[PDB]
């Protein structure tokens, strides 16, 4: 069952937030150089496929300088029972949007600390103001938790919104969604990119957004802008189906 | 040195975790920090060494 993590998720009322219970978000990716150094998130979205951001995979096209670790808490000292696999394809979304696809050179074991997530229904919009859940070693700015797995509970704010001049301003596109406090202390920072915003939606936990990009992190009346993943579900469909 | 090297360290919008340097101008020395992964500016370097052979 995907989107079900065997360890109960901690609700959070990473910039702030909280660090999560391990194994509570067992689709969480930490992306990887082969030296070995956390530099992205990634999403398990099927045993044999991560969905990530494709700045990212900016510099070098080489699969094999990529590497995914699965059912970590630790973004230094790997818990033992870790799953470290190396990426056998990239494949860049073609209309040049942040978000990407990696194959593994073996498909992941599924275990109770490492789940999938499910996609969304294509063309899906989360509506205004859902709780969701934003996953991530990224850089906590003098918060608590560096070098654990953070969370945090963030509210979708929809795009006219989030496209006015007090906030954002017309920078956010139609395949991408945004997400925050507008107070601001709480987001997604460098190094989590690529990270899964994941909205809980029947019973379950489903994959919405793609921690992306935002101005500055944590600041007030500038939310996260994450790619609209249900705007790529039938790009994802039918990469995972043909490759 | 050129003129960029006189900028200031712009991480970018993005959130990737790119640690990169940037010279430091009042300090003259080549410093630490984070590339965002997109946008930004010149005074960016992947080693110290090409930060200091180009900017210091």
């Amino acid at each position: 069952d995907c989107g079900k993590p065997q360890v109960e998720p901690k609700k959070c009322p990473v910039v702030g937030g909280c660090v999560a219970h391990p194994h509570s978000w067992p689709w969480q990716v930490s992306l990887r150089t082969r030296f070995g150094m956390h530099f992205c998130g990634g999403t398990l979205i099927s045993p044999e496929w991560v969905l990530t951001a494709a700045h990212c995979l900016e510099k070098s096209p080489r699969p094999s300088s990529y590497k995914v670790i699965l059912g970590a808490h630790q973004e230094v000292n790997l818990e033992p029972h870790v799953q470290e696999i190396e990426v056998s394809r990239l494949f860049l979304e073609p209309t040049r949007k942040d978000i990407a696809l990696l194959k593994l050179s073996s498909p992941a074991v599924i275990t109770d600390k490492v789940i999938p997530a499910c996609l969304p229904s294509p063309n899906y919009v989360v509506a205004d103001r859902t709780e969701c859940f934003i996953t991530g070693w990224g850089e906590t700015q003098g918060t608590f938790g560096a070098g654990l797995l953070k969370e945090a509970q963030l509210p979708v704010i929809e795009n006219k919104v989030c496209n006015r001049y007090e906030f954002l301003n017309g920078r956010v596109q139609s395949t991408e969604l945004c997400a925050g406090h507008l107070a601001g202390g709480t987001d997604s920072c460098q190094g989590d990119s690529g990270g899964p915003l994941v909205c809980f939606e029947k019973d379950k936990y489903i994959l919405q957004g793609v921690t992306s990009w935002g101005l500055g992190c944590a600041r007030p009346n500038k939310p996260g802008v994450y790619v609209r993943v249900s705007r790529f579900v039938t790009w994802i469909e039918g990469v995972m189906r043909n490759n | 040195r050129p003129d960029f090297c006189e900028l200031p360290a712009d991480t970018g919008p993005c959130r990737v975790r790119f640690p990169s340097f940037y010279y430091n101008p009042d300090e003259k020395k080549c410093l630490e920090f984070i590339y965002g992964g997109c946008e930004g500016n010149a005074n960016n370097f992947i080693t110290k060494e090409e930060c200091e052979s180009t900017c210091a």
